[PDB]
């Protein structure tokens, strides 16, 4: 999990 | 997908209202410069710059009918190319100047402080007269941007429909700039050599990306960790 | 003044295929340094093929000796790139290096490091095939890197010329029965896959001044060098 | 100077 891939991911 | 339903005028709304901050630097004007603390400057400059990045793009229509992994994909391919062509945009009205923020312009001579980036400093001083001479606007800047994040990554991802979507919504930006210059008065062949010469320049910032990118992996040898994983997609 | 800048669209592509360098042949299971030696004989006598053609492409012959240096030593692997991909777009999965050296991602692996160039190379093959690209269209987008990729790195006479260009591209198009959205879409296309040329030229030429292995000759080497 | 001089006026 890559630190991109979470904020892309933050809701 | 919501992204191809939209028409010209509603997808530079989009884009527009879309638009990050300019942010400002720590830069002290007491403190003299250095090496060190100059690219301190732009380090801790561009990591902020990301999250609104990130942020940003989730807001250019298409980007997140992509799957994470392929959105992943497309920023790390193209974070430099945006963070440069902001800085060539926002530059445009400062002729022999980078504006990196409001209360940090610089010229080619203090690009000297950090020995290999004056090259680099020159491109993209070049880059910002092109703009100037061409008069970009900046719903044609917006425009370029967003085909910089769809288009820079898409030739390195069972599924080409992923690529296709980005394709059709790269043709859907590209009826838009078009669209954007007929209004302005441009004459049909006008339309197609303006467009033309928008797209070179993206030649050029691919340019500047990979020779920037190629130092910033050697500067390596302060840094936020999303920076760092940034800069290891590329090797 | 120029020439160039009178030809029509039909004198333009004519001028630009009569121009083309010739297909090349390589010397008749591959190491590393068997392969990188095919390669770098190969491209370095297509470099001397590749000033005789950009002598003839309109415009050029117009730009001074020191700019007409700055072009080619600034695009030449791009130019080398594109050919190739053009030549392979019949050969799907496949890179036609030459008539008797075609290679697949395999043999690609022979080389550490490479691997990620061929199928960077091989994408954008197939691209071209998909777009079903023409070869009045390949010799307008190669004649665009010669004139782009150094231009900004220096103006007036060689933007002119890629207008030229641009509109020929167009005319070439509108032949073909596009539409007017389909023209300016299709253009878009190919311009932006220049993007990619570029970029896999940046990397590839970020090896090719890593290993100094193979008798790269002294003009191949002079143009590398001009990267470094 | 550069063997692309030569070749460039050949
Ligand atoms: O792991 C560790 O220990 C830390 C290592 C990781 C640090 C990451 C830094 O991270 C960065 C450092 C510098 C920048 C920059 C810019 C920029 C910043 C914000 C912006 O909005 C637009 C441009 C502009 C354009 C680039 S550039 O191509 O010149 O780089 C160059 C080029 C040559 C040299 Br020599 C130096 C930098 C640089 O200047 C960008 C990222
Ligand atoms: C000393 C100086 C030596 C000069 C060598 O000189 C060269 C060596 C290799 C080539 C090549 C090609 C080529 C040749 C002819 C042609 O018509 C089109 C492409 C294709 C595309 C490049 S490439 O980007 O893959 O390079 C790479 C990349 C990674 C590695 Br590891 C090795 C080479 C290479 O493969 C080109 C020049």
């Amino acid at each position: 999990h890559k630190i991109l891939h979470r904020l892309l991911q933050d809701s | 997908s919501l992204a191809l339903s939209l028409t010209a005028d509603q997808m530079v709304s989009a884009l527009l209202d879309a638009e990050p901050p300019i942010l400002y630097s720590e830069y002290d004007p007491t403190r003299p410069f250095s090496e060190a603390s100059m690219m301190g400057l732009l380090t801790n400059l561009a990591d902020r710059e990301l999250v609104h990045m990130i942020n940003w793009a989730k807001r250019v229509p298409g980007f997140v009918d992509l799957t994470l992994h392929d959105q992943v994909h497309l920023l790390e391919c193209a974070w430099l190319e945006i963070l440069m062509i902001g800085l060539v945009w926002r530059s445009m009205e400062h002729p022999g100047k980078l504006l990196f923020a409001p209360n940090l312009l610089l010229d080619r001579n203090q690009g000297k402080c950090v020995e290999g980036m004056v090259e680099i400093f020159d491109m993209l001083l070049a880059t910002s007269s092109r703009f100037r001479m061409m008069n970009l606007q900046g719903e044609e800047f917006v425009c370029l941007k967003s085909i910089i994040l769809l288009n820079s990554g898409v030739y390195t991802f069972k599924s080409l429909e992923e690529k296709d979507h980005i394709h059709r919504v790269l043709d859907k930006i590209t009826d838009t700039l078009i669209h954007l210059m007929a209004k302005a008065g441009l004459t049909l062949q006008q339309q197609h050599q303006r467009l033309a010469q928008l797209l070179l320049i993206l030649s050029h910032i691919r340019h500047m990306s990979n020779k920037g990118m190629e130092h910033l992996y050697s500067m390596k040898c302060p840094l936020s960790d999303l920076l760092l994983e940034m800069l290891d997609a590329h090797r």
